């Protein structure tokens, strides 16, 4: 400190930047046929897994649980967005896109059952098709293997032994629309999403809420918009390059496919047995030494579907903790605005919003970022009339004109000092700078 | 097939199945490929006598030539060939015991296909403007 | 001798696959505390 | 051992995730402690 | 474990038998080094880490939004300084 005073950067000019967060909410519904798996179409086999009793039925057990885990989390999700959400009637998206020069068209999709299945935004549009293996990819992918193509897709040699990927209890399309109805809670009256008050207004208070004054963001309201909006357009040009929320969207689809090409490859190995084929051992033994190799090829199998059942209910722990963080960032980020620094993406945190993502949820935050700095000398309090003390909420005071001012710690702007701006003290503080000349 | 030179005859992945073959007696060509294999999603409710069967990802015209002949109503849902169930699609319910994926369900009065939509949004007629 | 060290192989795979097991139950709750950690460094430490 | 294939692969792909869900989740910690951390080029903690 | 050494340590017979413990990418220095950086971001301005005001009066301003008027505090700060520093010292002998 200098006499009282600090050295202190405080923002000159900001704009608005967007960050994405893919989270994941579900994982593909993995279902096994154990008979089928383990073995396939040969009676001599499904004799002798009989006589290992409960092991095919403990196994489809703890998969039933797991997948019956995942249906009710995709429900509490979807939940989650619909809580409080109300809407005129009298919307309608074809018509009502933007409002006070921020513009949502991409975001919101068909609004209502007249348009079908079309409720994905643009947004979403352009997030899913870069992604081939979502719910309505693995469904067609399992519709072309009665097509009669020569091309030899692994997801059919995996359903025809007995391995498969079921549908969500949900459809893409209808958490698209869910999405899509939160997001235009936001935009029109009643704003049951934003505090119920209009979108821009909250999105000013947000900022003010930060240490910048009211009188610089009611003049530069357009360039706020302005902002905004820049933002948005660069979180959807953003997926063309080398994106880290694409990445770890794909990288949810990629881990699930390799998991069950390395449980179809368990089907390949010998297990100390002379061939690892049903259909070999069965052409080559009679029944008292094909009983000694197939029982070999079913411990080998049914240790492998043990191993992936263990490794499938660890991974959906991990997949309900990202459920849980998701539903609360829909409450804290997106419907509100929670007292909570770095929760809501890093920086200062203006306000959220929540679109639909392959196995996910993707959150577009918007923060308040500083474009350029004046280095100014700060005083955190003053001693003033009669050793009456003043504090600066959410501020500084300032030298201006050899007269003591105050200026938001946001943005540098200096205005009189006011009880709008400070906390008063029935005592100064020690080293509080002396300034009996004030008030 | 070209790649069959004279001293070969058998085709092969990178398993070590079989995929293909030249016939050594006429010398034609072919591709082998698995016969289909698969479960039946059978849904059923206390309440009643029969099942509704989802044959997942199969069309009934394929169901019925390959697999089996039956008695029962058929037709092609998004999800595959049902059978025992009305088509209602365009009717909804908000609570379902028998959910078979994508926003369909099977329901039970004879049994009904039907879409899951298990939340609404609250609507008022107020203007916007 | 390979009757025998093919129980020993069976015997020393299995043990390996309840290690696994315990290991990946193990990292979720390492992964549950540090989400934590995170937490409070920025909801303590960085602000009140 | 080579005719079980696979699982000494299996066992070294999951430890593999693993440590790479603990080195992804220590990146996270350190980017947490050093968020917003902005600091005086004069600072000397041998003096302050 | 290629020191030549009598001593049979079992970290090196579990490495022999191809277990390993390896190090994290980031070392415990570096981490130390963050924490610290860290906790300097509290003491002086910027005040990063501090809600951009000095750490005594951010103390003092938490412990008056706890129901206590400021006219104790910033009377006893002396006092309140003491009783914090001391408390540090608690933790530390503590872990003896
Ligand atoms: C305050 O009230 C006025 C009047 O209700 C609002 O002005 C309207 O704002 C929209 C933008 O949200 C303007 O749309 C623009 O139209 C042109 C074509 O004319 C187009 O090129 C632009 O891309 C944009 O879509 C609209 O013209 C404008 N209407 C009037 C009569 O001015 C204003 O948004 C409200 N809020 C604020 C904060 O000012
Ligand atoms: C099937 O292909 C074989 C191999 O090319 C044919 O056998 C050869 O035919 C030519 C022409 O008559 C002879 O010069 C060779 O000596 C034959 N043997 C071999 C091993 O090359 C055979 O004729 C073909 N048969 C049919 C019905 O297409
Ligand atoms: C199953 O029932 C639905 C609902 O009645 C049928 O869908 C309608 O089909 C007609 C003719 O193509 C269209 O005009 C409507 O717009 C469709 N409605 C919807 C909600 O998509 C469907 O065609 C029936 N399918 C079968 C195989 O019977
Ligand atoms: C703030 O920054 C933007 C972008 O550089 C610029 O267009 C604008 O004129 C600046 N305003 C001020 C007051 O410096
Ligand atoms: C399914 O088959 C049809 C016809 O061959 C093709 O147009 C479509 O792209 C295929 N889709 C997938 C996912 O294989
Ligand atoms: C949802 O809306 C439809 C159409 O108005 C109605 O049939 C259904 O009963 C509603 N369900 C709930 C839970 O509000
Ligand atoms: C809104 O709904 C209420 C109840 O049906 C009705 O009294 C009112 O006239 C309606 N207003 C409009 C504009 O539809």
């Amino acid at each position: 400190s200098v006499g009282g005073l600090y050295e202190i950067k405080i923002p000159t000019n900001f704009t608005i930047v967007g960050q994405e967060e893919f989270i994941q909410t579900n994982s593909p519904k993995v279902t096994i046929d154990c008979s089928l798996f383990v073995c396939s179409n040969y009676a001599a086999c499904h004799d002798l897994l009989s006589e290992y009793g409960t092991f095919c039925d403990n196994i489809n057990s703890i998969l039933d649980e797991v997948n019956g885990l995942l249906d009710t989390t995709q429900l509490h999700v979807a939940d989650t967005l619909m809580q409080g959400v109300t809407l005129s009637s009298n919307l309608n998206t074809n018509l009502h896109f933007d409002v006070d020069n921020i513009n949502f068209k991409s975001l919101v999709g068909c609004l209502g059952p007249h348009c079908g299945s079309s409720s994905r935004s643009f947004f979403e549009d352009l997030l899913f098709d870069k992604v081939k293996l979502s719910d309505v990819g693995f469904v067609e992918a399992y519709n072309n293997c009665t097509g009669g193509s020569e091309i030899r897709d692994l997801l059919c040699v995996q359903s025809f032994n007995g391995i498969k990927v079921l549908p969500p209890i949900l459809s893409e399309s209808q958490i698209s629309g869910y999405t899509t109805a939160a997001t235009v809670a936001a935009m029109f009256p009643p704003w049951s999403a934003a505090a119920g008050i209009p979108f821009s207004l909250n999105v000013q208070y947000r900022i003010n809420g930060l240490g910048v004054t009211m009188d610089v963001l009611n003049k530069n309201q357009k360039l706020i918009a302005t902002a905004f909006n820049n933002a948005l357009l660069s979180i959807q040009n953003g997926f063309s390059a080398p994106n880290s929320a694409l990445a770890k969207i794909q990288s949810v689809v990629n881990s699930n496919a390799q998991a069950l090409n390395s449980l179809l490859q368990q089907l390949f190995n010998k297990f100390g047995a002379i061939s690892s084929s049903l259909q070999e051992i069965l052409s080559r033994l009679d029944p008292p030494e094909a009983q000694v190799q197939i029982d070999r090829l079913i411990n080998g199998r049914l240790t492998a579907l043990n191993a992936y059942v263990s490794q499938q209910l660890s991974d959906i722990s991990l997949v309900k903790f990202g459920a849980a963080l998701a539903m609360e960032k829909v409450n804290e980020c997106v419907k509100s605005q929670s007292p909570r620094i770095n929760f809501c993406g890093n920086g200062n945190h203006i306000l959220s919003l929540v679109q639909n993502a392959p196995y996910g949820l993707l959150f577009m935050h918007f923060s308040y970022k500083p474009i350029s700095f004046k280095t100014v000398l700060v005083s955190p309090g003053l001693c003033i009339s009669g050793d009456v003390g003043i504090a600066p909420k959410q501020g500084y005071f300032i030298k201006h004109n050899d007269h003591w001012m105050f200026t938001g710690s946001s943005y540098y702007y200096p205005e009189p000092i006011s009880d709008k701006n400070v906390v008063f003290m029935n005592t100064c503080s020690v080293n509080f700078t002396k300034a009996p000349l004030v008030y | 097939a070209v790649y069959y030179n004279s001293w070969q005859n058998l085709l092969y992945d990178s398993n070590g199945n079989i995929i293909g073959f030249k016939d050594f007696v006429t010398n034609k060509t072919y591709n082998i490929f698995p016969c289909y294999a698969g479960r039946v999603s059978a849904a059923f409710h206390q309440n009643a006598s029969s099942l509704a069967l989802l044959y997942r990802n199969l069309k009934c015209s394929y169901v019925l030539n390959n697999i089996s002949l039956t008695t029962q109503p058929y037709f092609d849902s998004y999800l595959g060939c049902v059978f025992n169930a009305d088509n209602l699609t365009d009717y909804s319910v908000s609570s379902c015991a028998l959910r078979m994926g994508s926003g369909f369900c099977v329901d039970y009065n004879s049994y009904r296909f039907v879409t899951f939509e298990p939340f609404n949004v609250s609507f008022v007629n107020d203007s916007i403007e």
